[PDB]
Parts: C-alpha cells; sequence; structure tokens
C-alpha cells in the first residue's frame, strides 16, 4: 500500500518518561532522533505538550494498551507503528530495559531513530550497517554516527 | 522494532515450545487480533509436550512480526516460541533458524545439553565494553564485540553450564 505521511509538518509528543534517565536526556535523544530524519527530508517536527500528536512517544512494560505486549528485560527493546491516524506513528520503548544517555547498555537515541524511521513509513533493511536493521547495533562512539545510504534512499523515495 | 536476539540457550529456556517443523503455505491474517499465522507441519519436539499445525506472529514488520523468507518448502526449521492462550507465538526476535544451518553443537544443545544449564545458569548479553557481571551464575556473552548475532563462537559451540554449585561457566558441546 506504500504507507507514508500525507503532510510535511508533523507533531510529536513525549507522553511519559523513563525513570532510567533524566527527562532532559529523554527529550534530547528524541529531538536528536527526529533531527536525523529532518536533515534528509522535507519533514519538520513540532512538539506538543498536551492533546494527541501525530507521533506519541511512550515508555511501557509488559502489557501496555496495544496488541503487542513487551517481553520484559531482553529480547525486544521497542516497537512503532506505520504512519496513519491514532496509534499509527506511535513508538513504544520497553522500560524493562536500562536506558542510557551514553553508549553503555541500550542507547535511547539509537533505538529512537530506528523507531521514528518506522513512524515515518520505512521498513527493515537487510544491510547490517543500516539504521533500519532489526538487530540492535551499538556503536563505539556516537560522534561519527552516519545515516546509511539505504536509509536515505528509502526515506527519500517516500518523501522526496 | 529493535531487537537483541537471545543466545540459543536463553531461547531454549524462555520458550514454552521448541520444535522442528516445516512451513507449509503462505500466512493467513486475522485483522481482529493483529496477528498472522503460518501453517506448519511439526517434525520433532525437543521442548514442550504440555501443549501443532499453526504458529502465530505479529502482522506488521515494525511490531516484530516474523516474516518467513525461505522459498524451499521441504526445509525444516527449528522454532522456539512461547504459549499464549494455548497458541504458539514467535517474533522477529524468537530463535527461528533452519535446522541444517545450526552447528552440530547447537543441535546437541537443543536435543540434550541446553536443558542442563536451564534451571540455574543464565547467559548475560554484553552490549558494550565495560560489561558488568551480576553473579557467578551469569555467563557474559561477548560475541556482540564482533559483527554480532548468532554467528559467534559462544553461540555455535558453547553453553552456559554449571561447574560447581553456584558457579556456571561457558563450556563446550
Ligand atoms: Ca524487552
Ligand atoms: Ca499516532
Ligand atoms: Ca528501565
Ligand atoms: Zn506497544
Ligand atoms: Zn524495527
Amino acid at each position: 500500500g506504500i504507507p507514508k505521511w500525507r503532510k510535511t509538518h508533523l507533531t510529536y509528543r513525549i507522553v511519559n518518561y523513563t525513570p532510567d534517565l533524566p527527562k532532559d536526556a529523554v527529550d534530547s535523544a528524541v529531538e536528536k532522533a527526529l533531527k536525523v530524519w529532518e536533515e534528509v527530508t522535507p519533514l519538520t517536527f513540532s512538539r506538543l505538550y498536551e492533546g494527541e500528536a501525530d507521533i506519541m512517544i511512550s515508555f511501557a512494560v509488559r502489557e501496555h494498551g496495544d496488541f503487542y505486549p513487551f517481553d520484559g528485560p531482553g529480547n525486544v527493546l521497542a516497537h512503532a507503528y506505520a504512519p496513519g491516524p491514532g496509534i499509527n506513528g506511535d513508538a513504544h520503548f520497553d522500560d524493562d530495559e536500562q536506558w542510557t544517555k551514553d553508549t553503555t547498555g541500550t542507547n535511547l537515541f539509537l533505538v529512537a531513530a530506528h523507531e521514528i524511521g518506522h513512524s515515518l513509513g520505512l521498513f527493515h533493511s537487510a544491510n547490517t550497517e543500516a539504521l533500519m536493521y532489526p538487530l540492535y547495533h551499538s556503536l563505539t562512539d556516537l560522534t561519527r554516527f552516519r545515516l546509511s545510504q539505504d536509509d536515505i534512499n528509502g526515506i527519500q523515495s517516500l518523501y522526496g | 522494532c529493535t531487537c537483541v536476539p537471545p543466545h540459543p540457550q536463553t531461547a531454549f529456556c524462555n520458550s514454552d515450545l521448541v520444535i522442528r517443523a516445516k512451513f507449509v503455505g503462505t500466512p493467513e491474517v486475522n485483522q481482529t487480533t493483529g496477528y498472522q499465522r503460518y501453517e506448519i507441519k511439526m517434525t520433532k519436539m525437543y521442548k514442550g509436550f504440555q501443549a501443532i499445525r499453526f504458529v502465530y506472529t505479529p502482522a506488521d514488520e515494525s511490531v516484530c512480526g516474523y516474516f518467513h523468507r525461505s522459498h524451499n518448502r521441504s526445509e525444516e526449521f527449528l522454532i522456539a516460541g512461547k504459549l499464549q492462550d494455548g497458541l504458539l507465538h514467535i517474533t522477529g526476535c524468537s530463535f527461528v533458524a533452519p535446522w541444517n544451518s545450526l552447528s552440530l553443537a547447537q543441535r546437541r544443545g537443543f536435543t540434550k545439553t541446553y536443558t542442563v544449564g536451564c534451571e540455574e545458569c543464565t547467559v548475560f548479553s554484553c552490549l558494550s565494553i565495560p560489561c558488568k557481571l551480576q553473579s557467578g551464575t551469569h555467563c557474559l556473552w561477548t560475541d556482540q564485540l564482533l559483527n554480532g548475532s548468532e554467528k559467534g563462537f559462544q553461540s555455535r559451540h558453547l553453553a552456559c553450564l554449571p561447574r560447581e554449585p553456584g558457579l556456571c561457566t561457558w563450556q563446550s558441546l
């Protein structure tokens, strides 16, 4: 069906926070994850603090109000939905994980950029270096983090 | 959907069912549940017997839906899944691999050995260095330091088994 957002300007809201890291950090990683995609596409993002935005970012454990309950600590780390109304475009992070500002454990920014990529209408990549790869790939330093060319070509074939 | 795939021993322990089966036919989708299901012909069952012709998995890729990529219809796969409401569920993260692709040691593990370290030992995933060890019963799984994934020396030949009461170390199969 080629699902994608039918609008250039999207909104996002961080509904809850994790106790694993400060709220400032959660915000920083989310806005950096959105920037990764803003810099490649015509997409722009505005933050809401109330109401329901296009992309609603939540932390959750086990059963949490959708058809796909998380699986405790380990295995799955997060999921998201394709663009669309309602739950579509939302991102759920398993909070039975230990989320980090830095690159130890599970970096919140890495997983957020992946899931946002799903929220924008991308599928998984077979290239292990690509950000849309399903397995969690931790980087030795986030300084030289680069968006893969497979990821750019996908998101640009969706949005231009 | 971002995943940290478990070690095969971890997968043998968290799974309610471990079977050899052949995937038969395309998936059928039920939009009420948001899950799809594949018809399977079970060949052998290494872990289970408390509960097969269908396996269920989420319907979309982004919510960790397992999408069968094999085209050979006679190929046996090893499936390790969980039982929700008497139904066999797997994800993108479940340990599902062709039976022939597993090393001889992994086959020994599913058949006999992995269950020996199931009650007391624990494979602990190391996603970064420094990695913290939590107890003498955890084996640090450091194959993440390489390209990653189930292709790794500790996955293909080693199991987290007990040497002493209270101490589990990696051992060979
Ligand atoms: Ca989890
Ligand atoms: Ca939404
Ligand atoms: Ca946590
Ligand atoms: Zn969810
Ligand atoms: Zn994904």
